[PDB]
């Protein structure tokens, strides 16, 4: 699971005195993290080590470089929810993004 | 084959998977939440709390007489941590928004464009929230659990963690009421009673009741409004030892016909997978406290009794309708109908439901061969199913055995040059089987003696591995280690 530091942190922060933000929290994570789904699939005993292993206010936000690529992609006429999805996919690429949004 | 009104199918797919994901992470805050009640400063504190008549009633004497009467003494002295207690919780909070109360699909989505602000919370902040006694309703009961446990009561921390429903297929879940979201709460207290060997259900802030379960709770949520964003599915118990048990059984009434098909554990997969999570979070070896327990869910079991509806009695546990008794099954002898189900309705027909446990399963006698046996030379068929196939029963076969290796590893072989394992019993005495992808290369390599393995089918043979004789599986276990230079 190829989380960043930044991403481990603030789900150990979540899941241990914030669970409140799970929502939006996993939201953004399972959308920038697809291979997540598998490895909660099939190893979830793996995913529970790392958050009891990990260890004034927050907010869960996208970058704002990724933030305007998306509502980019979204004046093409598209679902927000459907451009994060294969935006993030396209490892972050706006043109590769586009065409799997029109042709796939 | 779908109703026109229901979501796609990837999308049903993504909700199964959401599913599990915040579970996890529900069930693992209420780990480390678990943990940080057991805070040591935090204890030193809230022991103050507790007069040293209560303290006594809560380890009563074994009473000689009658043990009902040192349990009534437990249960006085939880009546009175629960009165002290509402003493020391001056300020209570509502919850932000809807605290850990399920939310919609519609909701979940949305998070994103109706961003929120989160007031960073540490380990810190509750301590100095449960000794002051400021809080929200859940905060206020995990500390009432500490304070037991400050007084060395055997006190779990239940959470019923309401995760969004998967088994919902609107493509549009909306709502819509505060005070019936709160009518049940999300955590609550549960005391062992020694005397009676049962586990005592304590909510000292919402319900502000204590009783002991036995067919009827009153924490399970009540009424369309009230189960809303409260849908009882998993009622976990966190305890002292940091040990994680499932307790639904003890709060589903209907645990088996309607809780159960509203889990990620109704199929086999979900029940595996779940299995695991509850695994990675109980820290400790099983105990007589968890006996007493298995054995009282047990009791709950055979109690439920049959459900009333077709649809409940469909891939249900325990009962089968006899329309959905399989044409490779029968009824086996000596067993008959476990009750019976009105169809309501002017032309409504009675079904007969039977127990799982008194339906066998028959298989041909290559379905046999399948689990590692053989039909017994005196063997007729309990029945024939038409393509014809004859069906046999357990009674009917002996277990299978493989000739053993020869001296110098040679194993028998079918006409194609592999072996049939579909059973550890259909392992030569004298071999083991070596299941890895590059088994069948190590052992070609060393160019010695083995049988390409077959454990499966595709609808043709699978090989998963070799079967080789007891003395080469060091040598090929070498040469798989270090198949980089093969």
């Amino acid at each position: 699971i190829g989380l960043t530091v930044e991403d481990l942190l603030s789900l150990r922060q979540v899941v241990s005195g914030n669970p409140e933000a799970l929502a939006p929290l996993l939201e953004n994570i399972s959308a920038r993290y697809p291979q997540l789904r598998e490895h909660i699939m099939a190893n979830p005993e793996v995913f529970v080590s790392m958050l009891l292993e990990a260890v004034g206010s927050f907010q869960v936000d996208y970058t704002p470089e990724d933030d305007q690529a998306i509502s980019r992609l979204c004046e093409l006429g598209f679902e927000r929810d459907l451009v994060i999805q294969v935006y993030f996919a396209c490892d972050k690429n706006e043109e590769a993004a586009a065409n799997i949004l029109f042709s796939d | 084959r779908t109703s026109r009104n229901v979501c796609s199918n990837e999308e049903r797919k993504r909700r199964k998977y959401f599913h599990m994901l915040y579970l996890v992470c529900l069930m693992v805050h209420g780990f480390i939440r678990n943990e940080w009640i057991n805070s040591k400063r935090l204890s030193r504190k809230l022991s103050n709390l507790v007069p040293e008549k209560v303290f006594e009633l809560l380890h009563p004497q074994k009473d000689e007489e009658l043990p009902l009467r040192s349990t009534r003494k437990l249960l006085d002295g939880l009546k009175k941590c629960m009165e002290l207690w509402q003493k020391h919780w001056k300020i209570t909070k509502k919850y932000d928004n809807e605290g850990l109360y399920m939310r919609t699909w519609k909701e979940i989505e949305m998070s994103a464009n109706n961003k929120r602000k989160f007031k960073t919370l540490k380990r810190s902040d509750f301590l100095r929230a449960v000794s002051k006694g400021h809080g929200d309703p859940d905060i206020s009961v995990q500390g009432f659990v500490a304070m037991l446990r400050a007084c060395n009561v055997n006190a779990r921390l239940i959470m019923s963690c309401q995760p969004p429903d998967f088994t919902n297929m609107k493509i549009d879940t909306s709502l819509n009421a505060y005070k019936d979201m709160v009518k049940y709460p999300i955590f609550w207290c549960e005391v062992w009673d020694k005397f009676s060997k049962k586990w005592i259900t304590v909510d000292p802030v919402n319900l502000k009741t204590i009783e002991q379960v036995r067919l009827h709770s009153k924490l399970a949520p009540k009424g369309v409004a009230c189960c809303e964003r409260n849908m009882l599915r998993y009622v976990i118990a966190y305890d002292r030892k940091y040990g994680c048990r499932d307790v639904t059984r003890r709060y589903a009434q209907w645990m088996n016909s309607k809780v159960r098909k509203r889990r990620i554990t109704k199929d086999d997969f979900g029940e595996k997978w779940f299995r695991k999570v509850i695994t990675a979070l109980h820290h400790r070896k099983r105990t007589k406290i968890d006996d007493y327990e298995d054995q009282y869910f047990f009791q709950r079991d055979e109690s439920e009794g049959i459900p009333d509806s077709v649809q409940d009695l469909k891939n249900h546990p325990y009962y089968v309708l006899e329309q959905d008794i399989k044409q490779t099954q029968i009824v086996k002898p000596g067993c008959k109908e476990c009750g019976y189900l009105k169809v309501h309705g002017k032309v409504g027909k009675v079904l007969k439901v039977y127990a799982k446990r008194d339906i066998a399963d028959l298989k041909s006698a290559r379905q046999w061969y399948m689990n590692g046996r053989i039909l017994k030379t005196g063997s007729r068929c309990k029945k024939v199913i038409k393509r014809d196939e004859r069906l046999y029963s357990f009674e009917d076969t002996e277990l299978y055995i493989p000739p053993l290796a020869s001296a110098s590893g040679e194993i028998t072989k079918n006409t194609f040059g592999n072996i049939e394992v579909f059973a550890p019993t259909m392992i030569p005495g004298n071999c083991c089987l070596v299941e890895n992808p590059v088994a069948i290369k190590a052992a070609r390599f060393l160019g010695v003696e083995f049988a390409p393995a077959v454990t499966s089918f595709k609808f043709k043979p699978v090989l998963s591995g070799i079967v080789v004789a007891k003395w080469l599986r060091e040598a090929i276990e070498t040469a798989i280690d270090g198949i980089e230079f093969i």
